[PDB]
């Protein structure tokens, strides 16, 4: 649901 | 006997002092620079200042994510919890950071690019009716003489909190938080030897941040309604 | 007879006492219910508002009496006494009502004994904050806080050197220091089993400030919802 | 300009 926060947290 | 041995917590304390320093440049380590934009008087909103403020806020949030992932155990939590912790504590840390960049003599605040705005310009940039309140908080930190190590731990304690709503493994978060509390309690002790009352005094600053970030959430909504464009996507994701 | 220990115990007892004699325990109240809008949420139940705000007003009066019993409080300037009271009003109103929570019935009990369910709390005025407040009441129950802890927690919220527009922040700030110590010592003396309980309990004030900030916003919304003015004392506290 | 809180203070 959170595109950015999730991409930054994946790597 | 003077201080006992605490090898692990000394190490943890360093791993956090480093994460903070390397995701947030110190005031002395910055090349300040001012602007003439609406420096004289308070206005509703200076778009020029907002544009730069919003941009710098975005970047700081990116730094905060980075700082979080560098916290031992954080990347251990589920992606859902990591997001939950960040969203709840993001504003608290944004406040804490800009307030540790306060220069009391010029009454200004300094961003990570060196941009230095005065009380009026901070208001005009987006602080609005929360200006004097945040500046008051800044002045209240000074007597505490916090360093990078204490600011990093306080930030980590703020983020790593097992009370947040919707935490999948809140008890797992609790586990990660307590060594941070012990780490702070001890570091303050060695640093400020027989000058105590300081641990609870510093810890209670989270109380102050929480109050401000709560009003801050409403300020963001009023700004969302005030600015011509959209609120930067990363910002909306942190406040949603 | 170490000196500071004696002074801190003295401070502790005095605050436990001030709390008990200005705020009855849930177990010692004669509970009674009402049927007003108990089954469904509405924007505002004017009848519940009246009773609610009346009880709140009477609690605010108790809160004032509690402050006046806090060591050094009447030693502050008049303006600062007023200022501290206003900035801590919601904090203590929240804390107090959340310690009167009963988990089975999902209710909160006022000091006259009145017991309302979650829906009636909402309809009385809590509105959109209802669930937030109840959630905090649940996280609080396991702490098993007593009058000494709750009273010290209230004293700490009240004697806060970081409030806006204080004339003598330093004096207030130093006045708070022994409160923090008494709490730590009491918690440790009372809960040797669980360490780190001092930060845990102490930081529930974080929740209070958060809800209180929202609270002040809630009150503005109510001002335009209620077909009349709020009780004058509440008006003054919320200014 | 309320007078209640002050009157309550003075007891
Ligand atoms: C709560 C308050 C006082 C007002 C609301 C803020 C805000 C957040 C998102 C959008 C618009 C306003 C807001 C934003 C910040 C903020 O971005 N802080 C910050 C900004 C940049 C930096 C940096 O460059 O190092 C450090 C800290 C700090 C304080 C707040
Ligand atoms: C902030 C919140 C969550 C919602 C706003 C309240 C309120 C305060 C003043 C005017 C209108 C609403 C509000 C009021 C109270 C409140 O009046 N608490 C309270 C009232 C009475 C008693 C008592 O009889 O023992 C105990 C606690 C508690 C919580 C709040």
């Amino acid at each position: 649901r959170h595109k950015i926060l999730h991409r930054l947290l994946q790597e | 006997e003077s201080y006992e041995m605490t090898a692990e917590l000394d190490d943890l304390t360093e791993k956090i002092r480093k994460a903070h320093q390397e995701t947030f440049p110190s005031l002395c380590q910055l090349g300040k620079y001012t602007t003439n934009s609406s420096a004289d008087h308070r206005v509703r909103l200076d778009l020029g200042l907002w544009d730069k403020f919003s941009e710098l806020a975005t970047k700081c949030i990116i730094k905060i994510v980075e700082f979080a992932k560098r916290l031992p155990g954080f990347t251990g939590l589920t992606i859902a919890d990591q997001i939950t912790l960040l969203k709840a504590a993001c504003l608290d840390i944004l406040i804490l950071r800009i307030c540790t960049r306060y220069t009391p003599e010029q009454d200004t605040m300094t961003f990570s690019d060196g941009l230095t705005l005065n009380r009026t310009q901070m208001h005009n940039a987006g602080f609005g009716p929360l200006t004097d309140l945040v500046f008051t908080f800044a002045n209240q930190l000074l007597p505490l003489e916090m360093d990078d190590t204490e600011t990093g731990l306080l930030s980590a304690i703020c983020l790593i909190c097992g009370d947040r709503q919707d935490l999948e493994e809140p008890t797992k978060v609790d586990k990660l938080q307590e060594p941070l509390l012990e780490a702070l309690k001890i570091y303050i002790r060695k640093r400020r030897p027989s000058k105590p009352h300081m641990f609870p005094k510093i810890l209670m600053k989270i109380t102050d941040l929480r109050s401000i970030s709560a009003k801050g959430a409403e300020r963001v909504i009023t700004l969302k309604m005030e600015i011509p464009g959209s609120m930067p996507p990363l910002i909306q994701e942190m406040m949603e």
